[PDB]
């Protein structure tokens, strides 16, 4: 019954951790990919106004 | 507030399509002035104002008892209390599941109706020895 | 009159965008471009303005072969799909195009696919009970009217005879009619599950089939599988309101229906919130469930399969989908082997709508009462093992007997497998199956042997097995008795 | 050096956890128990009940000296009270009150067997 009870928290945070591990991975990405956005410049948008 | 955590995910949305930098649990960061904003709106108000009130019992979901949730803790962070409800009892037939030991009301007993107040210090005297009578043996 | 029409003027994967002249349509508003150019047929939805004349519009099929600045129908309005007794019996993909290659469809009008969820008024708030007919489910887990429930069933659990026999007893007892969703289906499972819908005639082809199908399949792309339950349910509440009556809705796993959309808000740009499913996931479920809901003028419920990654139900695919679950069909392997069928385990399974104030008292305590039962007999199925049954008290052996009764008499046949097994179906009521287990709960019925219960309906029906196994042995008895005595 | 010796011991007793969590006290040396039943102790005098959250402990706050509190754990660590039992020390500040408290338990678990005696003769 021990033992399970402290399978079960391992399992828990086994998972909570491998979440947490896959959401930060992801944010370095979009981080590096929205970074990039700003380093990109915006055109010039040349047309007739009057 | 049937529920805040339900709120969240609703911010959340409207943050990640703007493209606002996300934090922890996928949250922007500016998910705690979402709530304090909310839950300091609630008070007694003083005599100078008519001494009403507005109370306000939010509602959190949590998963397989973890109050170590970020929106759990921010809310734990505002909020003038705690009402721990856990699913062992509530699968084991007791209703309300509330868990006494992480439960806790840190304001409420200067309201307690004194009729209340002392058969509340007797229970509360019992229980914290069935806490411990109940565990300690554990079948011995 | 006459019809708009607009330009591409990018393409990136599934993602299309359409310049036009004037204003743009609405969002998810279905823009056709002719087969002439791709090859085949070609529909998009628009999902996301960028400007006063563009529309990002997600595609369906493979956008191979599409040149730029292509003429593009608008629709009118957004997938039309079919609805009637004419899809009864057939296949439709998202766009209502049938892929069973049985001719075409003869129905007479065509609704929209995403229609609004009903309103409060439209709703019903007296939580009622579906008589299965099912007396394992009717018991323990009532299928509630207009809810949602959850089947967690791998392979060879009997998943497929369960929901077959669901569609047919919907079909005579509340006389509804019912509906399947395969969303990221195997298509072999599509072929494994039509052609058993032949033997079982819950497709007469040559007569009155009961169920519709609806595949989204693995090889279509997920502008598509995200918008195959909308197409099932669609059809469904065609039968709710206009048939006015209850039905079901069968959804091939929900995980297929998240990843989906999940890949939708990718391809979008859109980012991923958490572990990588989409910022609207409980908006894109949600619109779908809402629809799932009793109403005053019919009724749609939902048995959902539900898949767990890594048997973890803290994730967020899992979890949304729970908070809108009523109660969980849980199969085991275990049972199976046992000989049970369903192989349901009642006791990791549980139901909302087991409270009086929704059901009559008496099916609730007589149901509790066996959860009571089993419980203690799963904790004495862990005593006879270490110690052995002549440990036990009088007292306890008693129930030891009878909750191996219960579990044996939740053993039900079906009219599905009426032909390949060779034995009967039983389609049992509600309110004799009470009085059932509250004999076998009440003891009045405990001279009775064990396997009299397996693979039976009603007590009423037992009894002639009982009689049939007393004369059979009787008959052994006069037998050997006289081949004895004869010599 | 006493709170170098505390910290020892807790830092012993946590290694320790490990294995009562999953068999048991029972399945310890002499010496290990005695360390258990000495940090636990430990652990419990650390408690102690504030003037402010007397709504929760429901006990008057005590004002522990530093003199007295080095004294009590010199004490309690050099095992010069042992015959004392673990929950004299839950929510006490000074070995004195401690002495009070172990005063109070005994007299009332005696009492329970006297008690227990008359209700088992009228019985
Ligand atoms: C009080 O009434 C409650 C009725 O609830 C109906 C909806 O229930 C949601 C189902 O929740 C669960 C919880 C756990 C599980 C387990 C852990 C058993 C699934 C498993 C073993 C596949 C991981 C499955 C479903």
């Amino acid at each position: 019954g021990n033992i399970t009870g402290l399978m079960q928290l391992a399992d828990y945070t086994y998972n909570k951790t491998r979440k947490e591990l896959i959401t930060a991975e992801l944010l370095e990405i979009i981080g590096t990919m929205t970074a990039m956005h700003a380093g990109k410049k915006v055109g010039l948008k040349k047309t007739e106004f009057w | 507030y049937d529920d805040l955590s339900k709120q969240a995910v609703s911010y959340r949305q409207i943050s990640l399509l703007l493209r606002r930098p996300p934090g922890r649990e996928a949250y922007p960061g500016d998910v705690f002035y979402l709530h304090s904003r909310l839950l300091e709106r609630s008070a007694m108000m003083s005599p100078q104002k008519g001494s009403g009130s507005l109370t306000s019992l939010p509602i959190v979901e949590t998963l397989s008892n973890d109050v170590t949730a970020y929106i759990v803790t921010n809310v734990i962070s505002i909020t003038d209390g705690q009402i721990y409800l856990d699913a062992k009892l509530f699968t084991g037939g007791q209703r309300p599941a509330v868990n006494i030991g992480l439960s806790v009301s840190r304001v409420g007993s200067s309201a307690q109706n004194k009729a209340m107040k002392k058969v509340g210090g007797a229970l509360k005297m019992l229980m914290g020895e069935y806490r411990k009578m109940a565990g300690e043996q554990t079948s011995g | 009159d006459v019809k708009q029409v607009g330009y591409v003027q990018q393409i990136i994967g599934a993602v299309v965008d359409v310049t036009f002249t004037d204003s743009v349509p609405p969002v998810l508003t279905a823009l056709t471009v002719d087969a002439k150019e791709t090859g085949t047929l070609l529909t998009m939805e628009i999902v996301q303005h960028l400007d006063t004349k563009t529309a990002r519009c997600i595609c369906m099929s493979s956008t191979d072969m599409l040149r730029l600045r292509t003429p593009v129908v608008n629709t009118g309005s957004q997938i039309t799909v079919p609805v009637g007794e004419a899809t009864l019996g057939r296949i439709f993909n998202v766009m209502g195009d049938a892929i069973d290659q049985r001719g075409p469809v003869k129905n007479k009008v065509r609704w929209p696919i995403h229609r609004k969820a009903p309103t409060l008024a439209e709703q019903s708030g007296k939580d009622e009970v579906l008589v299965t007919g099912i007396k394992v489910i009717d018991l323990i887990l009532p299928y509630c009217k207009g809810g949602k429930i959850g089947l967690f069933g791998g392979a060879g659990v009997g998943k497929t005879v369960i929901i077959m026999e669901l569609i047919n007893n919907v079909a005579k007892g509340h006389g509804g009619y019912s509906v399947f969703a395969g969303v990221g289906e195997r298509t072999r499972e599509g072929t494994d599950l039509y052609l058993e819908m032949m033997g079982s005639k819950v497709i007469d082809l040559q007569g009155d089939s009961k169920c519709v199908l609806v595949y989204g399949q693995m090889n279509e792309p997920p502008g598509a599988r995200a918008r195959v339950a909308q197409t099932a349910l669609t059809m469904a509440e065609y039968f709710r309101d206009e048939a006015g009556q209850d039905v079901l809705l069968f959804v091939d796993n929900v995980f297929r229906f998240t990843q989906a959309n999940s890949e939708v808000s990718a391809l979008l740009g859109r980012i991923p919130a958490a572990v990588g499913y989409q910022p609207t996931l409980a908006e894109d479920l949600g619109m779908l469930q809402e629809r799932i809901t009793s109403t005053v003028k019919g009724s749609i419920t939902s048995v959902q399969a539900v898949y767990v990654p890594a048997d973890d139900i803290t994730d967020p695919a899992p979890a949304t989908t729970f908070s809108h679950l009523d109660a969980t069909t849980v199969l085991s392997r275990s049972v199976a082997e046992a000989g049970i069928y369903p192989a349901v385990e009642p006791l990791e399974c549980a139901s909302r709508i087991m409270d009086p104030d929704a059901i009559d008292v008496n099916h609730y305590n007589v149901a509790m009462d066996i959860v009571e039962m089993l419980t203690k007999y799963k904790e004495l199925q862990d005593i006879i093992a270490v110690l052995g049954i002549d440990e036990l008290s009088e007292e306890d052996k008693l129930i030891v007997d009878r909750a191996r009764k219960v579990a044996k008499f939740m053993s039900q046949p079906f009219a599905v497998a009426e032909v390949f097994t060779g034995m009967k179906g039983y389609y049992v009521q509600l309110e004799d199956c009470v009085s059932d287990f509250g004999s076998l709960l009440m003891g009045q019925c405990d001279n009775i042997p064990e396997m009299a219960f397996y693979m039976v309906g009603g007590l009423d029906s037992v009894k002639e097995k009982a009689a049939k196994m007393a004369a059979e042995a009787a008959a052994m008895r006069e037998r050997a008795r006289k081949a004895a005595e004869a010599k």
